């Protein structure tokens, strides 16, 4: 249940020791490719022609094994920024020649330390061995949490060990990361090994890792308390810090001597075993997490059969639906006229018709008469609508094959009912449509959602920035994949600030000279030192009075799987400063063809206007 | 199957030499443990009064007395290995693996019952070798530790060094025992003065060796011997000792008392790991390295 690794610096032979972390219970073995002690000389004579082989055989293992068990260590005297001109002479022929080596096994990983704050000429010479044939292996840095000169034992007499708060300062691991990942130009394939210490720092240098790419854990045997027992365990904290990891899935890795009575992989199943259980969304998920997909137009595209078999499968948003026609029904029909008023009811976008057999249940508990009308501008969805007049609803349901914006209705309607909303509300162009709908709708009748908003957070994640910068295609603007919203399941990710209300529509809109563009200005308070990569957009909607729907995290509704948060990315990350603002300026645009947003950050720093013209993205209407 | 990487040399009070080796190469990256009362027959295996197989490589090791050795292993343990009353076995006391890392320097105190160990696992740790078990554990330092060099006749005094670019002297009567010695390159071998208990020699990974006055940490007289790194400096038996500096630029320099160089030796054609000075003949100093070579050098006195 838990992919674990052994890590190693002492190999005498390679098989029986292989043999014996197996029979430990580890998928992996850290180990050095080349003897951690056997420095080499490559410039000078007469250590530079020093005879004989220069590591261990490939024949010692099969391919197989050299492809899913062993991950590669530099030799830790390779130093490529040592102030010793030789120094750094020799470790950039000892680096090449070691990551050539991995790359000639085929080896799935390969450990690169990042233990000084310059590691400038180490990332050239990776950067140059990722530009230099054909390799495909991981790299993985091995940063810790705290760096060995900020957890030091108080006992040099006359260098003490500072007793003051350092905000910045005891983030500084991270900057050793994100300068080496800065330099290496954001490769997919550089990610983080992160060391956990005997003493976990605090909360915000452990929450700067959020949305960083953390491929392992590394928990050395050290970080171990033993119980009555005598077995190693953890503190409590250090349980948390773990569950966090296992929701990442990232490979954990035991490192060091054995000090106890394996144990420690026993203590990892365990915590594994009793991590909360997945809940019907976070089951839902399950293989969607930070997984990009274009956002559904369906007024400008016809939805796919399997596309609303899977909205339909919902039963909390139709549940809250029949609720808020039930409540309106009661509302609009006093019991003395039961059977003497029969409701026009009119679904906008009926579907396959999950609406309308919600409104059907909605008249039988609140008890009124109502004529349906299922309106679809998708012939093959209507297909569906008519077998089933046909065959079950009957003369009750005027299944109508149209758009709502050019249908004649042949009476007004009491109530308009409509599930055209988007993951950021009206990104599906629902106010276009319900405004068209207007002109059928009595001078007193219900729209239900009668309102909406979107709100927006602004988020952290290099992994989510690469993999939008991931998205680069042909025949088009080289950037043109950071000038459109996504809808993704957000998981590596860090909310920087609170989400605000963005756009807001009402249904009906009495009002003339209407206009459904827009242009808001947010300025989110962040309280962290942190990299801006984008922004999580969601929404809310009154459906009837206090029966709502909502992907808002804060109050989002139990359950419910119709929406995940969309993404509106920058094309390039902005450094927020702890106490700083994030400035934000979004816009809804449009002609008579097309609506689209644009957006662009006004503070702590400028970016350029985010699809001007909607020439990256628009929304056809 | 065999370890041709001389790791160290170390001649006993009446003149046995002492080996230490690993393979650092090919299927097996395991060590040895070697002893040659005639030490003309050196290294020739089948030519020595004992040997031992250890299952990992010798990065250090100390005489602890006359039958006694200590060493430092890749594994990660410090190990006793004593030899037998009849001195044709070396047979294992202890193996403690206290280290989350290789123990790379090891050197036994003044009353040869305590020893300290310097690990790549950045710590410094305090031992009973009767006891066997570690008195004190020490992360001091930032960085691996390099070198720890006991006091010659104080028990709870040290030096050691490492890649954090300190050099830490230790009392353990003090509540926080270091003190950083200042005065450059990162130290990278430090030999205690055998005369002035007060003075000691250190030298860097740009070649250069300093002569440090724990008193003063001012005025520090130096000189670049090596143009590689400084692997070790040994001290020579005499009442005015020579001091000997060995080099990963395979070269060996005996030394004055004011860093003049009086012997230079090239016989190496790989790194220099050990240098020690004969009981018997102190003009005769011994020095093993990496070419698996054991040449003995006749001193210009
Ligand atoms: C101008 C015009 N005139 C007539 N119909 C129109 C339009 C524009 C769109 N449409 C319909 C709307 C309908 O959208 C849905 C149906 C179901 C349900 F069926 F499952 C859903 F769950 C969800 C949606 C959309 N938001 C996510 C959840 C789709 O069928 C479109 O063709």
């Amino acid at each position: 249940r838990v992919s674990s690794g052994r890590d190693l610096n002492c190999v005498p032979e390679i098989a029986d020791t292989l043999g014996a972390v197996a029979k430990q219970g580890f998928d992996f073995l850290c180990m050095p490719v080349f003897h951690p002690r056997f420095k080499r000389e490559f410039i000078q004579e007469p250590a530079k022609n020093r005879p004989g082989p220069q590591t261990r055989s490939d024949l010692l293992l099969s391919g197989r094994d050299w492809n899913t068990l062993i991950v590669g260590k530099l030799s830790p005297w390779i130093r490529p920024d040592s102030k010793v001109e030789k120094i750094r002479r020799n470790s950039e022929a000892a680096m090449l020649q070691e990551l050539n080596f991995g790359a000639y096994l085929g080896l799935p990983a390969f450990l690169l330390p990042l233990n000084q704050e310059d590691n400038t000429n180490l990332a050239r010479v990776l950067t140059n061995h990722i530009h230099t044939g054909h390799h495909s292996s991981m790299f993985w840095m091995r940063v810790p949490l705290v760096a060995p000169e900020d957890l030091r034992d108080d006992i040099i007499e006359n260098a003490p060990t500072t007793h003051t708060e350092e905000y910045s300062g005891e983030e500084k691991t991270w900057m050793w990361w994100h300068n080496f990942r800065t330099l290496c130009d954001y490769s997919k394939r550089i990610a983080v090994a992160l060391e956990i210490g005997a003493d976990l720092p605090s909360n915000h240098v452990i929450d700067r890792w959020l949305g960083e790419p953390i491929k392992a854990a590394i928990l050395p045997t050290s970080i171990f308390l033993t119980n009555k027992k005598g077995f190693p365990v953890l503190s409590k904290m250090h349980q948390r810090l773990i569950f966090r990891l296992l929701k990442l899935e990232v490979q954990f890795i035991i490192t060091g001597t054995n000090h106890h009575s394996c144990s420690y992989l026993q203590y990892l199943e365990y915590l594994s075993q009793n991590r909360p259980p997945p809940n019907a969304y976070e089951l839902f998920a399950k293989g969607y997490e930070d997984y990009l997909q274009s956002p559904l137009q369906p007024l400008m595209d016809n939805l796919e059969s399997q596309t609303y078999e899977v909205f339909e499968k919902d039963p909390i948003k139709y549940s809250q639906y029949q609720q808020a026609i039930y409540k309106c029904l009661l509302d609009r029909v006093p019991e003395e006229e039961k059977d003497t008023n029969v409701q026009v009811l009119m679904v906008l976008g009926a579907g396959r018709g999950p609406l309308v057999n919600a409104s059907l249940r909605a008249a039988k508990q609140a008890d009124r008469r109502i004529k349906l009308y299922a309106v679809e501008k998708n012939p093959n969805a209507v297909v569906t609508l008519e077998n089933w007049q046909f065959e079950e609803w009957g003369s009750q349901v005027t299944v109508v094959s149209s758009d709502t914006r050019e249908w004649v209705a042949p009476e007004k309607a009491d109530i308009i009912v409509s599930e055209l909303l988007g993951s950021f509300a009206d990104n599906e162009l629902s106010p276009e449509c319900l405004d068209g709908a207007q002109h059928f709708l009595k001078d007193d009748g219900v729209s239900i959602p009668g309102e909406y908003t979107s709100f927006l957070a602004p988020i952290s994640s290099s992994k989510l920035y690469n993999e939008v910068r991931a998205c680069r295609e042909k025949d088009r603007d080289p950037e043109a994949q950071f000038e459109m919203p996504y809808v993704v399941r957000l998981h590596n990710f860090h909310q920087l600030s609170a989400p605000q209300p963005c756009f807001t529509f009402s249904h009906p809109n009495r009002d003339p000279m209407i206009d459904n563009n827009r242009y808001c200005t947010l300025e989110f308070p962040v309280e962290v030192n942190t990299v801006l990569h984008g922004f999580a957009g969601y929404f809310e909607t009154v459906l009837y009075q206090d029966i709502t729907l909502s992907i808002r995290p804060e109050t989002h509704s139990p359950g419910m799987f119709s929406w995940f948060p969309i993404l509106f990315p920058i094309k390039q990350p902005i450094t927020v400063r702890e106490g700083q603002t994030i400035c934000v300026r979004f816009w809804r645009c449009s002609n008579s063809k097309k609506v689209w947003y644009e957006w662009a950050v006004t503070a702590p720093v400028c970016s350029a206007i985010h699809n001007p013209t909607g020439r990256s993205y628009t929304i056809g209407l | 199957c065999m370890e041709r990487q001389l790791e160290a040399a170390r001649y006993r009070s009446d003149g046995a030499l002492l080996l230490g080796a690993s393979s650092l190469s090919g299927r097996c990256w395991a060590g040895s443990l070697w002893l040659f009362k005639d030490p003309c027959a050196a290294p020739n295996e089948g030519f020595c009064s004992a040997g031992v197989q250890t299952e990992a490589g010798v990065a250090d090791l100390t005489w602890v007395g006359e039958r006694g050795i200590l060493v430092a292993s890749d594994s990660g343990a410090v190990e006793l290995w004593e030899l037998d009353e009849n001195e044709t076995l070396i047979v294992s006391k202890f193996c403690k693996y206290e280290h989350d890392d290789i123990v790379s320097t090891v050197s036994v105190l003044s009353s040869g019952t305590q020893a300290v160990s310097g690990s790549k696992d950045i710590c410094i740790k305090v031992w009973d070798l009767a006891q066997q078990v570690v008195l004190s554990s020490y992360r001091a330092h930032a960085a691996q530790v390099t070198c720890v060099a006991a006091s010659p006749h104080k028990d709870s005094v040290f030096l050691s060094c490492s890649e954090d670019n300190r050099i830490l002297l230790w009392d353990t009567r003090c509540p926080k025992p270091a003190s950083q010695i200042g005065c450059g390159y990162l130290p990278t071998s430090l030999a205690w003065h055998p005369q002035q208990s007060e003075v000691f020699v250190f030298g860097d990974e740009n070649g250069t060796v300093s002569l440090v006055d724990t008193k003063s940490t001012s005025c520090v007289l130096s000189s670049a011997v090596h143009s590689q790194c400084v692997t070790g400096l040994v001290f020579s038996p005499h009442s005015v000792p020579f001091l000997a500096s060995l080099s990963e630029d395979c070269s060996l320099a005996v030394l004055d008392s004011s860093l003049s160089e009086l012997f230079r030796s090239q016989a190496h054609r790989d790194f220099v790991r050990d240098a020690t000075w004969s009981p018997l003949n102190h003009s005769l100093l011994t020095t093993v390295g990496w070419d698996h070579q054991v040449v003995h050098h006749v001193v210009p006195t």
